[PDB]
């Protein structure tokens, strides 16, 4: 229901495939991140629901992420 | 160094034209959304971008009595491209030496300045403020609670990269480089002025800038010879430029200088921005030389990316108790 | 001798 930007999604797929396959040493999970493993999951599925996101509604002049 | 900076200066063979001149008032998120920030460009014009600087006369000494005499510094020996320290005390001092009593050149390029006075007198482009890592996907309590100024690592509560002031005597070059991380670059030309040469980072030239760096003949081989399309473009005082990932540059000073600026990663050239860390890693760049906290940083880029669309939390249930208390201030 | 981070710097000669 949201659209991101081709840029966005591109990145976030290399960056999940980055973080996933780094092995525990180099992994560098942050002390605030609860599960890696969850969140690398709900990444992939996101992913997928957003494959179909318009280049055109994606221009919004706003980011997606915002502190509220 | 085995080339003439000087017909490096004087040819007109780097006639590439990568740079976009733009208004201030078109630098915003939409055309970043549009555009994916992949263009260098350049602001003739401060109007539009937001950015706030100090006294159009402050000095090198002003921004002593700000950041501290006794601020550890690093300079660089621009001979050999080494890297020593100094305290600004003494930085200062090298910089009020007349230009024929100064034995050596030296730059300062590091000198990152917040939790500092002079932090307030600066302020970057508002555009940059929506878009990178450190404000928008960082643990807000974390970086608030940084009180070091200096880089030290170990009282570092965020990736600490954001404002520095640059101060750089006439002759002053730095070689071909690309920024941390692949770190994109806002940067403010407040007195003299800067000679940049800009290479685009296509595979091709980023195979060769790797291939440069391991080879260690950086002193011997312009690299600006070795690729197809070059462009060497002179920036003014009040000019902004904005780097983007990636791009592989260089810098000559051709009278007394100082400049603000700061990187900045974001989410619109990730692939990029992982492109260089890997490039770091293949080439044995040491720690103090990389952006603080990459991995780190990109854990919290996906939690957030996963919060702020599905409404779905990764943080630990005192992570996201420190967050709720920040949003009811 | 405090180890440092986020220094800007090219590589040496
Ligand atoms: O100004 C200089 O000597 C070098 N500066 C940079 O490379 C930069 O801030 O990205
Ligand atoms: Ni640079």
């Amino acid at each position: 229901q949201v659209h991101l930007t081709h840029f966005e999604l591109e990145g976030l797929r290399c960056l999940v495939d980055k973080l996933e396959s780094l092995p525990l040493h180099k992994k560098c999970v942050p002390t605030g991140i609860e599960d890696e493993d969850a969140l690398i999951a709900d990444v992939k599925i996101l992913l997928e629901e957003l494959a179909s996101s318009d280049p055109k509604l994606a221009l919004t002049g706003v980011p997606i992420v915002q502190w509220p | 160094r085995t080339f003439d900076l000087e017909e490096k200066l004087q040819t007109n063979k780097y006639n590439a034209n990568f740079v976009t001149f733009m208004e201030g008032k078109d630098f915003n998120v939409e055309y970043i959304q549009r555009g994916g920030l992949r263009d260098p460009l350049i602001f003739k014009n401060s109007d539009g971008l937001g950015i706030k600087m100090p006294d159009p006369d402050f000095t090198v000494n002003d921004v002593k009595m700000c950041v501290g005499s006794r601020r550890m510094v690093d300079v660089m020996d621009v001979n050999t491209q080494k890297g020593i320290e100094m305290t600004m005390a003494q930085w200062t001092r090298y910089y009020e030496t007349p230009e024929e009593e100064r034995e050596k050149l030296y730059n300062v390029i590091s000198l990152e300045f917040s939790h500092t006075r002079l932090e307030n007198m600066v302020q970057r482009p508002s555009t940059v403020d929506f878009i990178d890592w450190v404000d928008n996907m960082w643990p807000r309590h974390l970086k608030e609670s940084q009180t070091e100024s200096t880089n030290a690592i170990l009282e570092m509560q965020y990736p600490k990269v954001q404002k520095y002031c640059l101060m750089s005597v006439r002759g002053c070059y730095t070689d071909f480089h690309v920024d941390f991380g692949g770190t994109s670059v806002w940067y403010h030309i407040h007195q003299g002025g800067k000679v940049f040469w800009l290479i685009p980072p296509t595979a091709h030239n980023l195979e060769l800038y790797e291939n440069w760096l391991l080879s260690g003949k950086q002193g011997d081989i312009f690299l600006g010879d070795r690729v197809s399309d070059c462009q060497r473009i002179e920036l003014k005082q009040g000019y902004t430029f904005v780097i983007p990932s990636g791009w592989i540059h260089a810098v000559y000073t051709p009278t007394d200088t100082l400049v603000f600026g700061g990187n900045f990663l974001h989410s619109f050239n990730i692939p990029m921005q992982l492109k260089i860390y890997s490039i770091e890693d293949r080439t044995r760049v040491p720690n103090k030389f990389r952006y603080p906290f990459y991995y780190e940083m990109c854990w919290y880029v996906l939690e957030r990316y996963v919060y702020c669309i599905t409404n779905r939390s990764h943080l630990t249930k005192d992570f996201q108790k420190e967050s709720l208390s920040m949003d009811m201030e | 001798a405090p180890a440092t981070g986020g220094v800007k710097k090219p590589h040496r000669y």
